[PDB]
């Protein structure tokens, strides 16, 4: 699962 | 005149009051390309186009995984039609303009450029002629990166119901709109239908030419798109 997606989308 | 709803809600949605330009954060006799500072910009990009895709509607009510699927599926071609789009309210064949304003020649990139890259810009550039000839206007862009980033069969997902529905309001949306304000010849949702499918494609030669880059480690160490390229598609 993609670590920058979901930092993206969670928050930045 | 009758706008469907969604494009009205989308254009709502829409960042650009020079804002995204202001927000973009590479921070500020003539020479060779400045590489790293283009790569900031492109990743600065990506950055603000998943920003666009949070706030959409159908988007944000979806769960996280969800989201990250459609965007691990739909990232090089939202922003290849990020770029593309700009080459249209550009309206200049001699040049290219990037999202910070600047402008580059295309004999710039015919002197610079290698192979792979100089095919794609011009590729690309050709694509811009297509959506000009079109009459490309900012509604059916914003109708048209919705789809983009719809654009995934629905078994990859959890959520069919809300997505399907997406996905048909979303296409019934570009032709009424089309069938409205294009009163020309050719069918036009059909014809920017056919221009996705190009998009597409150019999109895969663009993660190619990345693909290219880092094998030759010659892209930034932390880059964005790389890390968005090595991860499961
Ligand atoms: C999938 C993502 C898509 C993002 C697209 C949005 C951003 C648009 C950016 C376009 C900038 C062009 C300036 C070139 C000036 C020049 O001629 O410079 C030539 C240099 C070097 O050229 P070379 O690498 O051939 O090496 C030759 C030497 N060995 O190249 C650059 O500095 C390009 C830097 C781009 C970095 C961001 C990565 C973006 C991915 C693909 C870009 C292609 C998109 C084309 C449209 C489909």
């Amino acid at each position: 699962e993609n670590a920058l997606l979901r930092y993206l989308l969670d928050k930045d | 005149p009758n706008v469907p709803e969604l494009i009205l809600q989308l254009l709502q949605l829409e960042p650009d009051e020079d804002q995204v330009r202001a927000r973009i954060l590479g921070s500020l006799p003539d020479q060779p390309a400045a590489f790293g500072l283009l790569c900031r910009m492109a990743d600065q990009t990506f950055i603000s186009i998943v920003d666009w895709a949070r706030r959409c509607m159908v988007f944000k009510e979806l769960e996280v995984a969800d989201q990250m699927t459609l965007l691990q599926n739909c990232w090089s071609e939202l922003l290849v039609f990020d770029h593309i789009y700009r080459q249209v309210q550009h309206g200049k064949e001699g040049s290219i303009l990037l999202v910070t304003g600047q402008e580059v020649e295309l004999t710039t990139v015919a002197t610079q450029a290698g192979s792979l890259l100089h095919s794609l810009v011009l590729r690309a550039q050709e694509l811009v002629l297509q959506l000009l000839a079109l009459q490309l206007d900012r509604q059916e862009f914003v109708c048209l990166k919705f789809i983009i980033l719809f654009s995934l069969d629905l078994k990859f997902l959890n959520n069919h119901i809300l997505v399907k529905d997406a996905q048909e309001k979303a296409n019934a949306a570009l032709l009424d709109y089309t069938l409205c304000h294009y009163p020309h010849s050719g069918d036009k949702f059909q014809q920017l239908l056919l221009c996705l499918v190009e998009v597409r494609a150019l999109s895969m030669q663009a993660k190619e030419y990345l693909y290219h880059k880092h094998l030759g480690n010659e892209m930034p160490r932390n880059n964005l798109l790389i890390e968005m390229l090595q991860a499961k598609q």
